[PDB]
């Protein structure tokens, strides 16, 4: 028969976007306690 | 009887006691001489096919189709095997040649279908695959290449019923129900996917597509 | 006997009407002949506000579809969208599925109808 090209998994934006705030408020984090140290 | 229940064994389906046809096909090449059998052949080509062993089509069924090129059985499973390996020459010519071969048969349109799908101009497709449906309505692969091209051009909400008809038409065959299945995901409503991946997987342990899916 | 029956829902006599179509029922001597009658005696009876009595009717003529090896006619297709309707305020899902693909195979606005129908009660299955 003709198989059907299997789907594939796509990289959201909300996934990516998540990230990218998770990383900045990580980096946030330290600048802080850069100053406190 | 000694040859004849072997033989007639060879043409049930695959799917299932598949080492014991391979036992039979061992059987018959040996003390009968019929390795050069197209029949053989073709069981061959069809255990390859199964198991996706698309190379190995693409060389038995080349080795058997330089004897006899317009083998109405054996064709459907080269072209199918040539739309995997993704070549375009090869499947032109054969398309083109049985185009002036075999006018009225629907496997010479169903072939240019699958060129110009392999092509990706799936407008062209469409009508290629309807002509090869019409002209023969228990041609499952038609059912499944017209839903494929629905599915392709962009829109989704009549290759569903596409692929509901397709699976109301041929009870019994796993794959129609695995591309509604598919298409399902596509959709997202996997409630009822699980069970039709379930009613697929019944009957295919090993291969990439259910698993994948 | 069938054409009293409209002159008399045409006029108003719903009451009467309900009588002329079931005297016509019985003289037909095949069932097929049925389908006709079976739909427009339902909407009777939906005009006279029973819709426990006229699930009966629905039944016949739907089964009528069945018993004629899938004869997929016109008065069915309405037979079954009106069925799957009902039986979606029943709460019954699942029957009510089985019913919107057997009517897929109808007119253009038939089989959208039961599309919709099929995916609203496929997710609550």
């Amino acid at each position: 028969m003709i198989r059907r090209a299997p789907t594939t998994l796509q990289l959201s934006h909300d996934d990516v976007t998540s990230l990218i705030d998770d990383l900045n408020e990580q980096k946030l984090k330290q600048q802080l306690n850069i100053e406190k140290t | 009887k000694e040859i004849m229940k072997n033989l007639y064994k060879i043409n049930l389906s695959k799917y299932i006691n598949t080492e014991d046809i391979t036992k039979s096909n061992e059987i018959l090449a040996k003390d009968y001489k019929l390795a050069d059998n197209v029949d053989v052949v073709r069981s061959k080509v069809d255990i390859c096919y199964t198991q996706c062993k698309f190379n190995e089509c693409l060389e038995l069924c080349e080795t058997v189709l330089e004897n006899d090129e317009f083998n109405t059985n054996i064709l459907p499973a080269y072209i199918g095997c040539l739309y995997e390996l993704s070549n375009k020459n090869k499947l032109f010519l054969l398309s083109h040649r049985l185009a002036e071969t075999f006018p009225k048969s629907a496997i010479t349109w169903f072939s240019v279908a699958t060129y110009y799908m392999s092509l990706d101009r799936i407008s062209e497709a469409q009508k290629y695959y309807s002509k090869s449906s019409i002209l023969d309505p228990s041609f499952a692969a038609a059912w499944l290449g017209f839903a494929h091209t629905y599915a392709l051009e962009g829109e989704q909400d009549q290759a569903l019923t596409a692929y509901s008809t397709a699976s109301r038409f041929f009870p019994g065959m796993h794959l129609p129900k695995l591309f509604l299945g598919m298409q399902f995901m596509a959709m997202n409503s996997l409630n009822l996917a699980e069970s039709y991946f379930v009613l697929a997987y019944d009957i295919c342990p090993n291969d990439p597509l259910v698993l994948n899916e | 006997w069938q054409v009293l029956g409209e002159c008399y829902s045409k006029t108003g006599n719903k009451v009467e009407a309900i009588k002329c179509y079931k005297r016509s029922i019985k003289a037909s001597q095949t069932v097929d002949q049925n389908t006709s009658i079976y739909y427009r005696l339902a909407q009777l009876y939906e005009e006279l506000e029973d819709l426990q009595e006229c699930k009966k009717f629905m039944m016949k003529c739907v089964d009528v579809e069945e018993l004629l090896e899938g004869i997929v006619t016109d008065e069915t297709v309405k037979a079954r969208l009106w069925l799957a309707i009902f039986e979606i305020k029943a709460g019954n899902y699942q029957l009510a599925y089985d019913y919107a693909m057997g009517v897929s195979s109808g007119t253009s606005q038939e089989i959208e109808e039961a599309r919709m129908l099929a995916r609203e009660c496929r997710r609550h299955m």
